[PDB]
RNA sequence: AAACUUUCAACAACGGAUCUCUUGGUUCUCGCAUCGAUGAAGAACGCAGCGAAAUGCGAUACGUAAUAUGAAUUGCAGAUAUUCGUGAAUCAUCGAAUCUUUGAACGCACAUUGCGCCCUCUGGUAUUCCGGAGGGCAUGCCUGUUUGAGCGUCGU
RNA sequence: UGCUGUAAAGCUGGGUCGAACGGCCUCUAGUGCAGAUCUUGGUGGUAGUAGCAAAUAUUCAAAUGAGAACUUUGAAGACUGAAGUGGGGAAAGGUUCCAUGUCAACAGCAGUUGGACAUGGGUUAGUCGAUCCUAAGAGAUGGGGAAGCUCCGUUUCAACGUGC
RNA sequence: GGCGAAAGACUAAUCGAACCAUCUAGUAGCUGGUUCCUGCCGAAGUUUCCCUCAGGAUAGCAGAAGCUCGUAUCAGUUUUAU
RNA sequence: GCCUAGACCGAGGACUGCGGUUUUUACCUAGGAUGUUGGCAUAAUGAUCUUAAGUCGCCCGUCUUGAAACACGGACCAAGGAGUCUAACGUCUAUGCGAGUGUUUGGGUGUAAAACCCGUACGCGUAAUGAAAGUGAACGAAGGUGGGGGCCCAUUAGGGUGCACCAUCGACCGAUCCUGAUGUGUUCGGAUGGAUUUGAGUAAGAGCAUAGCUGUUGGGACCCGAAAGAUGGUGAACUAUGCCUG
RNA sequence: GACCUCAAAUCAGGUAGGACUACCCGCUGAACUUAAGCAUAUCAAUAAGCGGAGGAAAAGAAACCAACAGGGAUUGCCUCAGUAGCGGCGAGUGAAGCGGCAAAAGCUCAAAUUUGAAAUCUGGCGUCUUUGGCGUCCGAGUUGUAAUUUGAAGAAGGUAUCUUUGGGCCCGGCUCUUGUCUAUGUUCCUUGGAACAGGACGUCACAGAGGGUGAGAAUCCCGUGCGAUGAGAUGACCCGGGUCUGUGUAAAGUUCCUUCGACGAGUCGAGUUGUUUGGGAAUGCAGCUCUAAGUGGGUGGUAAAUUCCAUCUAAAGCUAAAUAUUGGCGAGAGACCGAUAGCGAACAAGUACAGUGAUGGAAAGAUGAAAAGAACUUUGAAAAGAGAGUGAAAAAGUACGUGAAAUUGUUGAAAGGGAAGGGCUUGAGAUCAGACUUGGUACCGGGCCAG
């Protein structure tokens, strides 16, 4: 609200806080990103290195949907098990009856390997998997099943 | 304001050397308007500084959970007699708050009968407070469809509307609300807590379903009533308890004696 | 112009942007009027439903394979399998899509099932039908009565069966085979023809 | 409170409609209540005032005056009663303008049309 | 010491601030689709018992008919104007008319109240000269009618 | 008339006046002026001051009138001096013309006078003009350009008579 | 653009490019102004880069919000040694 | 050690302290003024306004190293008169929820632009890195060392546990350089081990949303101010030149 | 005597032009500005200029999107996304597919032998039950008017028995427009010119919105709220029932089998030029040159040849809704402005007035409840004054609500040797204030100034 601004406190003081010498003027220094290579180089080279120039190759008509692959780590993987049967699955799961985890149906593209699993067999369904993620899944007695 | 207000002239600055200020001036001749200043916010008939626009932000978003928090807090405040009295309601002659009245009041259809019920349950003094508070509004608001002002009366909350709403429309100050749709504008008018609320029995028994309890989920999906950060709000009893007083050093004087 | 450590911004306001500002002051008014239009349109044709029955289709794009949604209309093959002509289906609240094709079996079965459910629940009135039976029915919401249902993800319990080759190695080999397919089958020819 | 979207609570619109009212609309705007005697006689509460009616003044400095209406001066929103005059210093006399809402009709001027109007309102003629 | 000047106070001026208001403006929303050769929008000039404007109207001129309604209009005057009624007032309503000179503007022209021609009727002894009334005569294009042109061309 | 606050300011006595207005808790903004050769309006000093001095020039008496240097009549003295301060017109104005009444404003003194103000009256054509003719020129039409508003052509690449 | 026995003359008191409306609140590192009180803190005209030299960015100097702690080792100063 | 002359002040408001004298659970000069008397209340007394006297006091605003300036604006008065709103953002703060968070595009509902209700998506967060193909975060109690508030055990000291945060040596993921196992579409694969290299990474999540001040950028952008540039129109009643008729 | 081409008529009957501006479809087309200079760029495919519509317009039933487990006319919103990309790769700029939602609706020709029958159509005339029907006569038309088909197909021959049915009218409904009707105090007291104010006692209330009336009126009036009861109009293109003809060896649909299956050219496409686009060895558009084909053609966002694959089907056409709307017509509103504000205009405002013209363009709201707008006397030439009179008020007199300041007159008080004004201090004169207390019961006790 206007009653809380410093404009109200500057009333009666000549320069409105902008100085007598400098004198708030229209556009000293130019408009926008003007002078980025000339008189604003000391700002851009300090706070935005990399600004000027070209790196890498172009990609005409890039479709971002081709690259959709949300990641889930092993330390989070049991959140996908139904919450009402998680406690039971942790106790009763064996090599002959293990929980199935359909990661793609939960909206994930790749299973990554950060963290530690419960020492319980699981069946993990995924489009992609990292080398360590599968190795940790097989070490608790589980398996990764590739789906498309 | 209109986007072209103060800009419907072809005025140009005379420039310098004619002993007048450099503001643009109306051209032509033969009328007193000729030669007068134009366009400037300091000029009579110019356009205002920074003319108002329609794309100013008018509405404000509030998180739905926080809005529900405030609604719950306002409902809780209505059961505190000190808050209701401070809010200005004439609830001196009501035995207990919350005031719950039987469901026969949901089927009253005539205003006379509804006023009879309000008198019987001791809520008519607050209606009389509304009737005697009517005043002409101070200032130009009375030119803009807001000619009179008055106090707010009791809020009647029902579970079924079998005529209670229409029976109460014409009563000055009285507001009615379904127990299913309760909002802060009715619960804490002027942001002041402690609305005088008259519950029907049906609405009072519906509250626990609407907002939930320990035994009952809210019908609001995934909603739970907020928890306090303090469990016992009487800090004086906490401070003057046997647990605390067993570890405090003896107190000093309320005012230190002037020694020098 | 450029100053202290701040993100570089892209505010596109260098044209006469104020001449083209659309403020939806009428959001609530249009909601209410759109609601009144639905009411009048439904009252016009009661008890016939306002919405035609729609098929269930897979969404394209590897990002949206997993999902299934409502389509435009049933295919000519889907209607053929239920014994309904395309020009007749339009008169009984069934949408038709001559463009969609049925390359697989699953979507075809799901839509044939939807069509059979709708035909089982359909009652076509005629000149013999009396006003008392027409008054018996309530205007049913078709998209609510025949909702699009996502097939449930596999869950529960199953035996663990470990292949000797890892999933990761399977993926690496599949990538390698795809990548070098063209040059390996060029080598296969030029070695063969030289024989 | 008003409910109809065809009804307006704008003060400016109400005043403009009142001051620009035509003569025919002013006729109804210039209605007067009937006395309790004529109210229990004709079973009507109020009627538009007419030229040959008789009234009792019940408000203002002329309260208690009785007389027969001489004119319904619709342009001025007023009626002029027979012997209710103001005397000027030059000896001429001018009628005292009275609003119909400040009188009670004591005797009605009746013809076929007034009788028909009374019967339409649930009265008896 | 007066006069004079200066300061204040009272009253009176000058002037139109302040306060109070508001048939106006301004913004938002809701609903609707209807200008014109069947002559529009706009222009000029007129019209009332007493009017210069504004408002309305067109030589039927602050209006004619019709429908509704039911006693006014009013500044003054005044019915051969009216009241238990084919009846005061009424841009209330409005479906029938009137609608000057113009204007896309249409016989030609227009800085002219200039100049033709055709038809019917009518006045001056008149098919021709002079007068009056009514009705007509633009352009581009379409369909059709009729009257035609060309060794373009068929047949006899 | 006093009181309170360091202050921004708040409250109060007396007068004037005539229809609405304030405290407190909050919300919100087109929210506070000494200046910008600021804007609009209003008002001073200057100041009863500069000044109201080109075009020879006025005077006596009577009448009228409340009032006469300034109006009217008479007497006179003058001037324009026919290349006029005379008598008419074209362009332009538009009732200024005339009679009667009339002095608030206007006639930079005045006013009984007036091109002022008010109410009426007034412009008569076969022969005077316009109207008609063509002049430099302007410009429709079959047409040729141009996206088009339109441009070009007029002895105009045309089956062109409202013929006698 | 006109028109010029030529002066950059004239083209409606406008001419080394008329007038009118609009684009247009054209842009200005430049000149002017910038509206209440009290309280506490309180500068800089220096460094580097810039068609930079009446201007900016950058560091410095200044305010505000604090936060982690509570005498830890600090100082526009001396002594002793070097 | 003693005697003696003047001036200004009197803050505080039961008691509580330190001392002293002791003749005393007492008294004092010792943690800030009391006693007494006269006058007055029709007033001695205090404040303001006007004026005199004494003393000091240049005209404000502004640019400026420097203004009372022979620098600029200001004759006077009233009313108007200049950091705003918006899109997107940085820091900080308050609030709700929290590995999530955001009802308001839309639908439901309504006492009808409100209030109340609903969910699929979507945004942002939960993973990074590389130009890219791609690959993708625990040797260990999520490591060692030195500090570290608080807590625990003692009994100054001392011993233990030590979150946040800090210094330091490592470990993990991506990029780069090297090495090159079982194997092979024999040119692929990349086990394993190295490297004063490199990243806006890991190593028991902290974010999302609303609001507020300040700061930023685009916008008329604090207010007023060019000389100019463009588009479409209007003028030869003045005047320039030709022509026609006087 | 035809025909073809081309004319004329005040021939019979029609049609077009012009206006309006907010939104809509195109053409044409800047510069200021930003880049701290500036030319590409930007502003901007914007302003100005031109042509053309409607209630919406346009677009529209794929020569589409994709690369998936595939979607499925067009349009809009949210998101994609300030992203891919474009850019003196600077300043800047910048879409699409998917996903959620609003709304949903589909189709028509050309290319075919009716050939056992031009089955088609405008016009004239007559007639009727007239947005037209019937009868008849010219004319158009074979250089092609009907029926039949439109790629989703479909056609001609069979097929299996199935399945289906057009039209002319009356009354209702719905829709629109419109008439009539409606609760409760003007009770008592005080103030006031006026009660609509305050007090008392009440009433109605599905009505306590708003306005009027001599001051703040639910209850005085109009309305408000609630319903009730009639009149008319319109609707192939809305549906609910009834009435008479069904010319149904007919029209259509479904299934199976056989043979077929016409599908748009100076166009597609290519080069080049200019312009534009995010479109980058070239996104669309246009000019010129070249100029196709029939499993062909187009697209598949890096130019080329080779081989595959996917997906549609161009060069012809129509179409509601969701979308837009500073204009027109009808309404309702607001934390908006309150006469120097708000539109320029609250008023005889686009007025008065200026300019040759294009154009430019003001100022200006309020007596009082009611004119009761001051009779009469008197002084004056008169304007006016003085009495009187009306009014609640003339401290309201058409110079009219209140009536500030600058500036001015008069009255009173005071000061005044080449400015005035200010601070500090005291005197003098004027004003203000306080304790004999809210004093207590002759006494007690207090207040102030002093020794
Ligand atoms: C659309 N506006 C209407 C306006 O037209 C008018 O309505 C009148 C209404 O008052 C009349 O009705 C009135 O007058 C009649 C009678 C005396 O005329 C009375 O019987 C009746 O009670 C009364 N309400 C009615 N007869 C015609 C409407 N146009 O007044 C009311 C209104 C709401 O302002
Ligand atoms: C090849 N086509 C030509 C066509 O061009 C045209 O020719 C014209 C001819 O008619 C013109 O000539 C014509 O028109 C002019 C007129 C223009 O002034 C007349 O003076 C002249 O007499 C007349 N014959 C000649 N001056 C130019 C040719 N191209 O007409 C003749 C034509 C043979 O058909
Ligand atoms: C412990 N030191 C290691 C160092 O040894 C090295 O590890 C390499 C690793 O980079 C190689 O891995 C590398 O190359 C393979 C490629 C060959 O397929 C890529 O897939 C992979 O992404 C890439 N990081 C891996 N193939 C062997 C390790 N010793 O990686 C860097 C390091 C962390 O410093
Ligand atoms: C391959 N040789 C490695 C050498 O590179 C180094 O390892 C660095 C390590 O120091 C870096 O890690 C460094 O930087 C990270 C930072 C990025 O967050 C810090 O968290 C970390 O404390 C710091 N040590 C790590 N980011 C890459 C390794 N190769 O450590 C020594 C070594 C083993 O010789
Ligand atoms: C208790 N376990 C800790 C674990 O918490 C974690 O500690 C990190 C620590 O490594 C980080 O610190 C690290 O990263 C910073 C960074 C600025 O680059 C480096 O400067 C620093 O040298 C490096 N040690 C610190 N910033 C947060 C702790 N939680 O990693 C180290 C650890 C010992 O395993
Ligand atoms: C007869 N002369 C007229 C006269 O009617 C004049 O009216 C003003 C009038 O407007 C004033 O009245 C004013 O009232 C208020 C307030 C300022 O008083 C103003 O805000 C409002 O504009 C105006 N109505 C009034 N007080 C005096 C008359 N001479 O209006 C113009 C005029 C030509 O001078
Ligand atoms: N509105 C801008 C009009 C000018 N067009 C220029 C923008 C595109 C310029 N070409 C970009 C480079 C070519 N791909």
């Amino acid at each position: 609200p206007t009653r809380l601004t410093k404009t109200r406190k500057h009333r009666g003081n000549v320069s409105a806080g902008k100085g007598r010498i400098g004198k708030h003027r229209k556009h000293p220094g130019g408009r926008g990103k003007a002078g980025g290579q000339h008189h604003h180089r000391t700002n851009l080279d300090k706070y935005h290195p990399g600004y000027f120039g070209k790196v890498g190759m172009r990609y005409f008509h890039k479709q971002q949907n081709h690259f959709w692959r949300p990641e889930i780590n092993l330390d989070k993987l049991w959140t996908l098990v139904d919450s009402e049967k998680k406690d039971e699955y942790l106790s009763k799961s064996s090599a002959s009856a293990a929980p199935v985890i359909d990661t793609l149906a939960h909206g994930y593209g790749k299973v990554l390997g950060k963290g530690r699993l419960p020492e319980v067999p699981v069946i993990v369904k995924a489009r992609f998997v990292s080398k360590l993620a599968e190795e940790k899944i097989r070490a608790v007695g589980g398996v990764v099943e590739l789906v498309a | 304001v209109a986007e072209n207000a103060g800009h419907q002239t072809s005025a140009e600055s005379w420039g310098t050397g004619r002993a007048v200020a450099r503001i643009p001036r109306v051209g032509g001749g033969g009328t007193h308007r000729s030669g007068q200043a134009a366009f400037g916010n300091m000029c009579r008939g110019g356009r205002m500084f920074a003319p108002t626009k329609t794309w100013r932000r008018w509405n404000v978003k509030v998180n739905h959970n926080e809005k529900r928090y405030a609604t719950a807090s306002a409902i809780a405040a209505s059961a505190v007699t000190s808050l209701v009295l401070a809010r200005g309601h004439r609830v001196e002659q009501v035995k207990e708050l919350p005031l719950v009245v039987s469901n026969e009041f949901e089927s009253v259809t005539k205003t006379k009968d509804a006023v009879a019920v309000l008198k019987a349950v001791g809520a008519h003094k607050d209606v009389v407070k509304v009737i005697k508070s009517k005043k002409l509004r101070a200032g130009k608001g009375k030119l803009r469809g807001r000619r009179f002002t008055q106090r707010r009366g009791p809020l009647v909350v029902y579970a079924q509307d079998n005529g209670i709403v229409k029976a109460l429309r014409n009563v000055p100050g009285v507001e009615t609300a379904s127990v299913k749709h309760l909002g802060l504008l009715q619960l804490a008018p002027g942001a002041h807590l402690g609305r005088f609320i008259i519950w029907t029995q049906g609405a009072f028994e519906s509250l626990d379903s609407v907002y939930g309890s320990d035994s009952t989920k809210s019908i609001k999906s995934g909603y739970t009533l907020p928890s306090n950060i303090i469990s016992n709000t009487d800090v004086t009893r906490l401070i003057n308890s046997a647990e605390v007083q067993a570890v405090v050093r003896p107190a000093g004087e309320k005012t230190q004696k002037k020694s020098h | 112009a450029i100053s202290k450590n701040l993100p570089l911004l892209n505010n596109h306001f260098r044209k006469h942007w104020q001449e083209r500002v659309r403020v939806h002051f009428d959001q609530a008014g249009k909601k209410a009027s759109r609601r009144q239009s639905r009411l009048r349109k439904a009252a016009k044709i009661a008890p016939r439903p306002i919405d035609a029955l729609r098929p269930v289709v897979r969404a394209p794009t590897v990002k949206y394979n997993r999902k299934v949604r409502a389509g435009r209309g049933f295919t000519l093959a889907e209607l053929k399998a239920v014994g309904i002509a395309p020009k007749y289906a339009r008169t009984i609240g069934i949408s038709v899509d001559h463009r969609r094709q049925n390359k697989s079996q699953e979507t075809f079965d799901a839509n044939v099932a939807r069509l059979q459910e709708y035909k089982s629940k359909l009652v076509i009135f005629d000149k013999k039908t009396k006003a008392s039976e027409v008054a018996s029915f309530e205007q049913v919401d078709v998209s609510a009565t025949f909702p699009v249902e996502q097939p449930a993800p596999e869950s529960g319990l199953r035996a663990v069966e470990v292949p000797e080759q890892t999933a990761y190695r399977t993926l690496r080999l599949a990538r390698n085979e795809k990548k070098y397919k063209g040059i390996r089958e060029k080598r296969a020819k030029e070695k063969a023809e030289a024989e | 409170a008003k409910i109809s979207q065809d009804v307006s609570s704008s003060r400016s619109k109400a005043r403009k409609a009142y001051f620009t009212a035509s003569s025919v609309e002013r006729r109804v705007l210039l209605s007067a209540p009937l006395s309790k005697e004529l109210r229990q006689q004709y079973n009507v509460k109020s009627l538009p005032i007419r030229q040959n009616d008789e009234v009792l003044v019940v408000r203002g400095s002329k309260k208690g005056s009785e007389g027969k209406v001489n004119s319904v001066y619709r342009l001025k929103f007023a009626i002029q009663v027979d012997k209710l005059q103001k005397e000027k210093s030059n000896g001429a006399s001018v009628p005292i303008n009275i609003h119909p809402s400040k009188v009670v009709i004591t005797k009605l001027h009746l013809d076929k049309d007034r009788k028909a109007l009374i019967q339409r309102k649930g009265g008896k003629a």
